[PDB]
C-alpha cells in the first residue's frame, strides 16, 4: 500500500540510522504492513524504529529489503509486540542422555576448549582423534586439576616430571602424574603423553584413603634407577580432586545471580521426592512384580520428582535365539516392557506430574547381545524405541535413558550411572608389599578425586570415544546417583558433593527404594516386604 | 612445421600400462622400470606421431608406440621370464 | 645450503642391503653434513597408476594447462614471489627463532637424545661404524633443523620439529637396522617363524613359558624378535 | 534337547575330578568368578565364526560337484580324536555318543546331530565361547586338510563352501572317468583316519561356468554318468541375471544358452580330436554372431532409448547386490557378458578381441575403468546360520540368496523365522560395531600395532594408519536399510532407528 | 626481568601497533595474547606473595625497613612496571577496538576469537555508546560521518557486484553488473560503505 511515499520515510529510517541496503521488495512488504495498520502511518515511524533495532540485534545482516526474511523480521516484530502487551521449575530438572551432554576438551590456552558431542548415523560413531584424545583428555583434565591442587598444596606443591625427563637421571627423585597399565613386558607401567614408564610396585605405599586399580592416574614419588629402568615410587597418592564450586572458580563462570536465585528457589522448594527403586529390578518374577506394584501404590500417595529405572529390567539375559522355542526371548523383554504401564497408569496420582527415569542393563538387549550376562561398552545402549511402544502412550512419564544419564538440576546437578563398579575395584584392588562403610568411603574418595565416572582401562569395558567426555568426572556434580548392586548402599558426601548408592532392589528379602529431598540434602530408604 | 600434440589421449591405457610394467622388475632377468620408461614411452608416442606427420597425435599411432616400447621390454627380459611376460602383456600387444 | 645428489649404490637405494654397500659416501661425510634421506621403491601399482596419471596431465598441454592455474591460484602463487617472501621471511627469520621453543624443547630435545639411546639399543653389536656417528649428527641436527624449520612461517618450531626428527630417526633406521639391513632382521624373524607354527605353542602361552615368562629373553632377545615380527606379521580400510 | 545335552555334560563332569561350569541364571559360561570378564579374546571367540569360502571362478572341461560333505562339526570333533581336559572330556562323551550314533534309537542320533548346536547355541547352557571358537578352528584345519588331500589328486578345487565342495579334472577324459572318479574318490576318502564325512560324489557338472553360488551353468548333474547323454538343464539362478532390467534379463539368459551350446559342440569337437583349447575354438565360433547381434541391439536401442513404454522395463530393478551407474544398461549387459565369458583363462584373448570389437561398435576406448565391469555383491551374511529342524549349519547370505532361500535352507523344509533371522543380522551388525570401537592402531611406516596407549603419532616416523573405518560400515547399514525395505523387519527396522540416533 | 616478560608484550604490542599504523586501511585484530598476559598474572600474584613476606619477613627478622622496607619498596617498583605495562597494551588494544568500531559499526577482525570477552562487552558498549551520540541531537550529521571534505554531490557509479534494485530516497536504483548510475553522493557513499559500488 502505496510504496513511493514510504520510500523516503523508509530511507531515513533505515540507511541513515545504519546504512542498510533496502530492496524495492522489502519496501513494499512495509506498503502491506503500513496498510496492515488501519490507522495512518505516523507512529509507524517508532514502529519502523524498534524494527530496525531488532533486526541489527538479531540478523546483523545487509540487504534489509527481502520481503522473505524480511517478512518473518516482521513476524518476530508483531510477536515482540504482542508480548509487549502482555507486560520455572519444569524447564530446569531435564532429562539428558549420555550424547546429549556438551563435549569438553582440554586446551592450555583455553582451560576447556568447547567441543560438541557426535545424534547422526554418521556421527554417533568414534574416530581415530577420538581414540586418542579419549585417552588425552583423562590425562589433561588429571594433569589441570593436580596442577590447581598443587597450587593449592603450597606457590605450588612439588611439580610432576616429565616422563622423559625422568630417565636422564638415575638415582634422581622425581614426582609423576600418569596412567598405571600393565607393561607388556610385565611390569605395571605409568603411561603419560610424554612415555610410560614401568613402576616397582615393591617399597611402595597406596594412600589408605584411595582405591587403586589398572588404568588409573596416579601422582607418586620415588627414584627411577635408569639402570635398573623400573621407577622405584616410595609413596603412591591418587591425584588429588577438586571441588565443582573450586573447579567453576578456577575455569570462571561458564553454562552467579541465577544460581543463587535457582539456590533460593529450591530451597523454596520442599517435598521434592527422588525415588530409585534399586539395582536389578526384574519384570519376570511375579512375586516380584507384586512387590513393584506395592510399591506403586506407596508412591501414589506422593509423586517423586523423581523415578529412577535401573539397568537388567529382564531377570534373566535377553539375546538371539536360533533355536527358538517359537517365541523370540525379545518378544517377551517387548512384553515385559509392555506390561506395568498399565499398573503406572492406574494408579492416578501416579504418572501425573511424575518422571520415570530407566537405565539400560547388561541383562537387557543391545547390552546382552554384546555381553549376555556382562556389559557391553561403558555407556550402555538404551533399549530399542520399538520396545518403547505403548509404554510410552500409556505413561506419558517414562524416559528411556542411556546409562551415563545428567540430569540438569538448576540449583545442583546429579549425574545417574548403573554399574558394579564395587566389583571391579575388587577385583583389581591391587596388593602393595612396599569395614564396608570404610571400603565405600575410599570407592567415592577415587571416583571423586580421580575426575573420571570409570577409571578403567578401555581394553577391560569399552568407552565411547566421542563420549569419553561424559564419562570424565568433569562436572563433578555435587549429587550423583551411582547404583551398584554388588557394593553395599549408602549414602556419603566428598569435597562439597554427595554421593549416593541405591543399592540393590532387594538387599536380601525386602523391597526397598531410597526418598531424597534436593533442599533437605538427605536420602531416606524404605522397606516393602 | 610438424608438431603433433597429445591432445587426446588414453590416459587409463598408460595407467594398466606401467601397472604391468610393476611387479615385473622382481625378476632376476627384468631391470627396473621407472617413471623416466613411461616419459620414454610418451616421447616414443611424439616420435611416431611426428613419424605420421599429422600436427595432431593419433590414439592409435600412440598404440603402436606403446608396443613398439613394450616389445623392447620384453626383448630385454630373461627368455625364461620373457614368455610368461609376452603372454601377459598379449593383452596389450593384439591391440597394438 | 648443499642439496645432494647421490643415488646410493648399483643406482638404486639398497635399502635391503648393508648401508656401507648402500653409502657409498663415508658416515662421517654423512654427520658432519648433518642430513639424511631416503628414495625407495614406491610400488603401491594403484598410487603408480596415479602417478602416471599426474605424469601424462604435466605433459599434455590440454591438462597441463589446467593443473597450472589450478596450482597458480591457491598454491603456486607466483614462485618468483615466493623467492620474494622467502628472502623476505628469512630476514624474518633471523629476529628470533625459539620464543615457543624453550619450554617444550627442554624435555622434547632430551626425548630425542633417549629415543637415540635406544636407537644404539636395537643396534647392539655397533651395529659396524656407520651407526655410532649417527647419534652425534642427530643432536646436532635436531638444534641446527629447529632453525632451518624456522619456527615454520612463524612461531610453530616444536611441534613440527618433533615429527621431523621421527622421520630422520625412521629414516636411519631404515639403513641402521643391521649393518644386509632389513634383510637380517628378516633372516631372524623367518628363523623364528621357523617354529610358531608347528611349535612354540600359541596365544602368548609360550612366551609366559619359556625363559621363566621370558623375562631374560623379553628386556633385549625378545624385543629384536618383536622389532622382526612386526614388519611381516577399525580406522583406514572400509 | 540341548537342555538334555547340558544335563548329560553336567553328569560326565561330576564324574572327573573337575566340577561343571553350569549356570542357569546366566546362559553365559561360568568358569571361576568373573563370568563377566571382558577382553579382545573375549569378543574374539565369538566373532568371526564364519567358515571360509575359497572360490576360483573359471569354466572348466569336468567338473563335479561331489559329495557336499554335511555335519562337518561333529565329523571334525571325532576326527581330531583321531581347554585339554574339557577338549578330552567332550571328546569321550562325543565317541560314546557316536558309537550310540551307530545302530541303536533314533533319539541317540537326534542328540548327535543337536550337540553341535549346542556347542554354539549361547540360550543353552554350558556354553563356551572358547568352545565355539575353538570348533570353528578345527573344522577350518579340516577343510584345510581336505583341500591338501585334494590337492594330490590330480584336480583343482575350484570352489570351497564347507557344506558343499566343488572340484573340476584336470584331465579331458570321457565317461569311464566318471566311474574312475568315483573309484578314486573313494581311494581318496578311505587314505585318512575319518569315516563321518558323506560319501556319493554327486551333481558333476560336464560344463561348469563358475561366477559365485548363485550364477553358474552347470550341465547332466550325478546320474548313470553318461557325459550329456542325459542332459540335465542347465541350474543357473543368476543373481546378477536377476538384478537386470527385466527386458534385458531374456536377451541375456537366451545368449547364455547360446553360449553353452557353443562351447558344448566345440567341447564334442574337441574331444573328437583327442579320441582350453575346446573353449578357444568355441570363442572364435560365437564371435561372429556375438558381435553381429551387440551393434544389432545397440542400433535397436538408439531408438529403444527415450521411450516412456520402454523405459520402465528399460530401468534396472533396484536389487541389494549392486550400486553400479546406469551405464546403458545394453552396455552393462554386454559388460556381464565379458565378465562371466572371462573366466575362461585361454579365451581371455579372444574375449579382448570381442570386448575391441563392442568398443568397436560403441565408442569407447580399447581399454577403459568405465569399461571394467566392477560388479558389486554386498552379501550380507550371518556366520553359521543354522536350522533348529534341520540341525544344519551354513552361512545365511541375505542379499545375495532368493528371496525364499534366505526363509527356507536347502537341507530340510522348515523355514526360518524371520525373527531369529533379524536377530542375527543385527548381531553380526552391531558385534562389528563393537569391533569398530575396540580396535587397534596400526602404523604408516614400521606398521607396528598400538601397544601403547598414549601414542598421539607412532614412535616410529609413520602415523597410525588404521584398518576398517566407520564409512562402508555406514554403507552397509544403508543395504540394511534397503534390506528393511525389501523385508519388513520390524526388529531390524527398530535397530536402524536407534543407529540414527 | 618480570617487567621483561612484560617487555616482551610490549614488544609484541609496539609490532602489532606497527603493523596496523603502516597499512593506512584496517588491519584485523590480531590474536589476544593471553599466554603472556597470564604469565604476568602468575608473575605478579607471586609477586603479591614475595610481597606478603616482606610483611611477615619483618614480623619475624627481617626488621631492618631500611634494608627491608627497601626491599618491600623495590618490589613496589617491578610490580607497578609490569602494571603500567600491562595498562600500556590494553589502552592501545582499545584504541584498536574504538578504530575498527568506528570503521565498520560506525561506517557501517569481524571474528571476536582475538579478542577477550571482557574487552569483547566492551567494544559492544562502546558501540551503543556510539549509536547513542547519533541518537537524540546531533542525528543530522553523521557522527562516522566521512573525514574526506565533499567533492561533487553528482557522480556516476559502476556498479560492483549484481545485487538487485536498492531502494534510494525518492529514485529506484537497480544493482546491474557493471551499470554506470550517476546521481547524488550519499547514496552512492553508503553502498560504498557496503562495496557494492566501485570506480567512484
Ligand atoms: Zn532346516
Ligand atoms: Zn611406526
Amino acid at each position: 500500500i502505496q510504496p513511493p511515499l514510504l520510500r523516503p520515510l523508509a530511507y531515513r529510517v533505515l540507511s541513515r540510522k545504519y546504512g542498510l541496503s533496502i530492496k524495492s521488495d522489502g519496501l513494499s512488504a512495509l506498503a502491506e504492513f503500513v496498510g496492515t495498520n488501519i490507522g495512518a502511518n505516523w507512529r509507524q515511524g517508532p514502529a519502523t524504529i524498534k524494527f530496525l533495532e531488532q533486526f541489527a540485534a538479531v540478523w546483523k545482516q545487509q540487504e534489509r529489503g527481502l520481503f522473505i526474511d524480511q517478512s518473518g523480521v516482521k513476524e518476530v516484530i508483531q510477536e515482540m509486540k504482542e508480548r509487549e502487551k502482555v507486560e520455572d521449575w519444569r524447564d530446569y530438572f531435564k532429562v539428558i542422555n549420555a550424547s546429549q551432554q556438551q563435549r569438553f576438551s582440554y586446551n592450555p590456552h583455553k582451560m576447556q576448549f568447547i567441543f560438541v558431542p557426535n545424534g547422526g548415523i554418521a556421527g554417533f560413531l568414534p574416530d581415530i582423534e577420538d581414540k586418542v584424545q579419549m585417552f588425552l583428555t583423562r590425562y589433561y583434565l588429571t594433569n589441570d586439576r593436580v596442577m590447581r591442587n598443587e597450587n593449592f598444596q603450597n606457590s605450588s606443591s612439588m611439580s610432576i616430571t616429565p616422563i622423559k625427563n625422568l630417565l636422564g637421571r638415575d638415582a634422581q627423585n622425581f614426582l609423576l602424574l600418569g596412567l598405571l597399565n600393565k607393561n607388556f613386558k610385565g611390569n605395571w607401567s605409568l603411561e603419560d603423553p610424554s612415555g610410560s614408564v614401568e613402576i616397582d610396585i615393591s617399597q611402595t605405599i597406596p594412600t589408605q584413603g584411595h582405591y587403586y586399580v589398572p588404568g588409573c592416574m596416579v601422582l607418586v614419588e620415588g627414584i627411577y634407577y635408569s639402570v635398573g629402568n623400573k621407577f622405584h615410587v616410595t609413596s603412591m597418592t591418587l591425584p588429588p580432586g577438586e571441588r565443582r564450586e573450586i573447579t567453576l572458580e578456577t575455569i570462571g563462570n561458564l553454562d552467579k545471580d541465577l544460581k543463587i536465585r535457582l539456590h533460593l528457589l529450591e530451597k523454596e522448594l520442599t517435598d521434592h521426592k527422588f525415588v530409585i527403586l534399586g539395582a536389578n529390578l526384574f519384570l519376570d518374577d511375579l512375586k516380584i512384580m507384586t512387590a513393584l506394584s506395592k510399591i506403586l501404590q506407596k508412591l501414589n500417595d506422593d509423586p517423586p520428582t523423581l523415578l529412577i529405572w535401573q539397568g537388567s529390567f529382564t531377570s534373566v539375559p535377553v539375546f538371539a535365539s536360533m533355536s527358538s522355542r517359537n517365541i523370540s526371548s525379545s518378544t517377551q523383554f517387548k512384553n515385559n516392557f509392555d506390561a506395568l504401564a498399565t499398573l503406572l497408569s492406574r494408579f492416578d496420582n501416579l504418572t501425573e506430574n511424575t518422571t520415570m527415569i530407566f537405565i539400560p542393563g547388561p541383562n537387557d538387549l543391545w547390552g546382552s547381545m554384546v555381553s549376555l550376562g556382562a556389559s557391553g561398552t561403558l555407556p550402555q545402549d538404551p533399549i530399542p524405541s520399538a520396545f518403547t511402544k505403548k509404554i510410552n502412550k500409556v505413561c506419558k512419564n517414562v524416559v528411556w535413558s542411556s546409562n551415563p544419564t545428567r540430569i540438569a538440576y538448576l540449583s545442583q546437578e546429579i549425574v545417574i550411572f548403573r554399574d558394579d563398579l564395587s566389583g571391579r575395584f575388587k577385583r583389581h584392588r591391587l596388593e602393595f608389599p612396599f569395614q564396608k562403610v570404610q571400603e565405600t568411603r575410599k570407592l567415592v574418595k577415587t571416583i571423586l578425586d580421580q575426575g573420571h565416572l570409570s577409571p578403567f582401562l578401555d581394553s577391560l569395558r569399552p568407552i565411547s570415544w566421542d563420549l569419553d567426555h561424559t564419562l570424565t568426572l568433569c562436572p563433578i556434580p555435587s549429587t550423583m546417583v551411582l547404583c551398584d548392586t554388588t557394593s553395599a548402599q549408602f549414602d556419603l558426601t566428598y569435597n562439597g558433593c554427595k554421593v549416593i548408592n541405591p543399592g540393590s532392589f532387594i538387599h536380601n528379602r525386602r523391597a526397598r527404594y531410597m526418598e531424597y529431598v534436593p533442599s533437605s540434602k538427605k536420602t531416606i530408604q524404605e522397606e516393602i516386604y | 612445421k610438424i608438431y603433433p600434440k597429445l591432445h587426446q589421449m588414453d590416459m587409463d591405457k598408460v595407467s594398466r600400462v606401467y601397472a604391468d610394467l610393476r611387479r615385473e622388475s622382481i625378476s632376476t632377468g627384468s631391470f627396473p622400470i621407472t617413471v623416466r620408461h613411461l616419459e620414454s614411452i610418451l616421447r616414443i608416442a611424439e616420435s611416431f606421431a611426428k613419424m605420421r606427420l599429422s600436427e595432431f597425435v593419433s590414439s592409435y599411432d600412440l598404440d603402436r608406440a606403446i608396443k613398439v616400447v613394450v616389445d623392447s621390454f620384453v626383448d630385454a627380459q630373461k627368455v625364461s621370464v620373457r614368455r610368461q611376460l609376452r603372454r601377459s602383456f598379449a593383452i596389450y600387444t593384439l591391440g597394438h | 645450503s648443499v642439496l645432494a645428489a647421490a643415488n646410493p649404490i648399483y643406482g638404486r637405494y639398497d635399502d635391503l642391503k648393508s648401508p656401507g654397500d648402500n653409502i657409498d659416501f663415508q658416515t662421517t661425510i654423512l654427520s658432519r653434513f648433518d642430513m639424511i634421506f631416503i628414495v625407495k621403491d614406491d610400488h603401491n601399482e594403484e598410487r603408480d597408476i596415479s602417478i602416471a596419471n599426474h605424469v601424462i596431465n604435466i605433459h599434455t598441454g590440454n591438462a597441463n594447462a589446467m593443473q597450472n592455474q589450478q596450482e597458480e591460484n591457491g598454491s603456486e602463487i607466483s614462485i618468483e614471489k615466493m623467492k620474494r617472501y622467502i628472502t623476505y621471511c628469512r630476514l624474518k627469520c633471523a629476529p628470533r627463532l625459539s620464543p615457543q621453543a624453550a619450554e617444550k624443547l627442554s624435555s622434547n630435545f632430551v626425548t630425542i637424545r633417549k629415543q637415540l639411546l635406544i636407537n644404539e639399543l636395537e643396534s647392539t653389536e655397533r651395529s659396524s661404524i656407520p651407526i655410532t656417528i649417527r647419534q652425534l649428527e642427530a643432536i646436532i641436527r635436531i638444534t641446527e633443523s629447529l632453525a632451518k624449520l624456522e619456527l615454520s612461517p612463524i612461531a610453530q618450531e616444536r611441534h613440527v620439529d618433533e615429527a621431523i626428527r621421527l622421520f630422520q630417526a625412521s629414516t636411519m633406521d631404515a639403513a641402521s637396522q643391521d649393518p644386509t639391513s632389513l634383510s637380517e632382521i628378516r633372516r631372524f624373524e623367518q628363523e623364528l617363524k621357523r617354529r610358531l607354527p608347528i611349535g612354540w605353542s600359541t596365544s602368548y602361552q609360550t612366551l609366559r613359558r619359556e625363559f621363566v615368562d621370558t623375562h631374560r629373553f623379553s628386556q633385549l632377545a625378545l624385543d629384536k624378535a618383536l622389532y622382526a615380527l612386526e614388519k611381516h606379521e577399525y580406522r583406514s580400510g572400509v | 534337547m540341548d537342555y538334555i545335552i547340558d544335563v548329560l555334560y553336567a553328569r560326565k563332569l561330576k564324574k572327573e575330578n573337575i566340577v561343571l561350569w553350569w549356570n542357569e541364571k546366566a546362559p553365559l559360561p561360568d568358569h571361576g568368578g568373573i563370568q563377566n570378564d571382558f577382553d579382545l579374546n573375549t569378543s574374539w571367540i565369538m566373532n568371526d565364526s564364519e567358515f571360509p569360502k575359497i572360490n576360483n571362478s573359471g569354466v572348466y572341461d569336468n567338473v563335479v560337484l561331489d559329495v557336499g560333505v554335511d555335519n562337518l562339526t561333529v565329523n571334525t570333533i571325532l576326527t581330531s580324536a583321531l581347554s585339554n581336559d574339557a577338549l578330552n572330556v567332550l571328546r569321550g562323551m562325543l565317541k560314546e555318543w557316536w558309537d550310540e550314533a551307530l545302530k541303536e534309537n533314533s533319539t541317540a542320533d537326534l542328540l548327535v546331530n543337536s550337540l553341535a548346536s549346542w556347542v554354539q547355541n549361547p540360550n543353552a547352557k554350558l556354553f563356551d565361547g572358547l568352545l565355539r571358537y575353538h570348533v570353528h578352528n578345527l573344522t577350518k584345519k579340516a577343510l584345510l586338510q581336505l583341500v591338501n588331500e585334494f590337492s594330490a589328486l590330480g584336480s583343482t578345487i575350484v570352489y570351497a563352501d564347507r557344506n558343499q565342495i566343488l572340484i573340476k579334472t584336470n584331465k579331458y577324459s570321457p565317461e569311464n572317468c566318471y566311474a574312475y572318479s568315483q573309484y578314486m574318490m573313494k581311494a581318496v576318502r578311505t587314505n585318512p583316519m575319518f569315516s563321518y564325512l558323506d560319501l556319493n560324489i554327486k551333481r558333476y557338472w560336464d560344463l561348469l561356468i563358475w561366477m559365485d553360488k548363485f550364477n553358474f551353468s552347470g550341465l547332466a548333474c550325478i546320474e548313470i554318468e553318461e557325459k550329456e547323454n542325459q542332459d540335465y538343464t542347465a541350474v543357473s539362478q543368476w543373481q546378477l541375471k536377476k538384478f537386470l532390467s527385466p527386458i534385458y534379463q531374456p536377451e541375456f539368459e537366451d545368449w547364455m544358452m547360446i553360449i553353452l551350446d557353443s562351447m558344448l559342440k566345440t567341447k564334442q569337437s574337441y574331444l573328437k580330436l583327442n579320441s582350453e583349447n575346446s573353449l578357444n575354438g568355441f570363442s572364435h565360433l560365437f564371435s561372429k554372431p556375438l558381435m553381429k547381434r551387440v551393434k544389432k541391439l545397440f542400433k535397436n536401442q538408439q531408438e529403444f532409448i527415450l521411450d516412456p513404454q520402454y523405459e520402465a522395463d528399460y530401468v534396472i530393478p533396484v536389487l541389494p547386490g549392486s550400486h553400479l551407474n546406469v551405464k546403458n544398461p545394453l552396455l552393462e549387459l554386454v559388460k556381464s557378458l565379458c565378465h562371466v565369458m572371462l573366466l575362461s583363462k585361454s579365451t581371455i584373448l579372444e574375449i579382448r578381441t570381442l570386448r575391441k570389437e563392442l568398443l568397436k561398435i560403441f565408442e569407447l576406448r580399447e581399454f577403459a575403468k568405465v569399461a571394467e565391469f566392477k560388479d558389486p555383491s554386498l552379501s550380507l551374511v550371518v556366520p553359521d546360520f543354522l536350522c533348529e529342524y534341520c540341525f544344519f549349519i551354513s552361512d545365511i547370505d541375505f542379499c545375495k540368496a532368493a528371496p525364499e532361500s534366505i526363509f527356507s535352507c536347502v537341507r530340510c523344509h522348515k523355514a526360518f523365522n524371520q525373527v531369529l533371522l533379524q536377530e542375527h543380522l543385527i548381531q553380526k551388525l552391531r558385534s562389528d560395531i563393537e569391533s569398530y570401537l575396540i580396535q587397534d592402531l596400526r602404523c604408516s611406516r614400521c606398521h607396528k600395532v598400538k601397544r601403547d596407549y598414549m601414542s598421539a603419532h607412532c614412535p616410529c616416523a609413520g602415523a597410525w594408519e588404521g584398518t576398517l573405518p566407520r564409512e562402508s560400515i555406514v554403507q552397509k547399514l544403508n543395504v540394511f536399510k534397503q534390506v528393511a525395505k525389501y523385508y519388513g523387519f520390524d526388529i531390524l527396522l527398530s535397530c536402524i532407528a536407534d543407529l540414527t540416533i | 626481568m618480570y617487567g621483561d616478560l612484560g617487555n616482551k608484550l610490549v614488544l609484541e604490542a609496539k609490532r602489532t601497533k606497527q603493523l596496523y599504523a603502516r597499512s593506512n586501511q584496517d588491519v584485523n585484530l590480531p590474536m589476544y595474547h593471553e599466554d603472556i598476559i597470564r604469565n604476568i598474572l602468575k608473575e605478579v600474584s607471586n609477586l603479591r606473595k614475595n610481597t606478603e613476606y616482606l610483611k611477615e619477613q619483618q614480623q619475624l627478622g627481617m626488621l631492618d625497613d631500611k634494608v627491608a622496607k627497601c626491599q618491600y619498596f623495590v618490589t613496589l617498583l617491578c610490580m607497578e612496571r609490569n602494571k603500567r605495562c600491562l595498562l600500556a597494551y590494553q589502552r592501545l588494544r582499545t584504541d584498536i577496538l574504538d578504530s575498527m568500531a568506528w570503521n565498520n559499526n560506525g561506517l557501517d577482525q569481524q571474528d571476536t576469537n582475538n579478542l577477550s570477552h571482557q574487552e569483547q562487552e566492551y567494544l559492544k558498549e562502546y558501540c551503543d555508546l556510539i549509536t547513542d551520540l547519533k541518537s537524540g541531537d546531533l542525528v543530522d550529521i553523521d557522527l562516522s560521518g566521512s573525514l574526506v571534505p565533499p567533492s561533487d554531490v553528482f557522480i556516476d557509479v559502476r556498479v560492483l557486484k549484481d545485487a538487485g534494485e536498492i531502494q534510494t530516497e525518492y529514485g529506484v536504483f537497480n544493482l546491474i553488473k557493471d551499470s554506470q548510475f550517476f546521481v547524488r553522493q550519499s547514496d552512492v557513499e553508503r553502498l560504498i560503505q557496503q562495496g557494492y559500488l566501485q570506480k567512484i
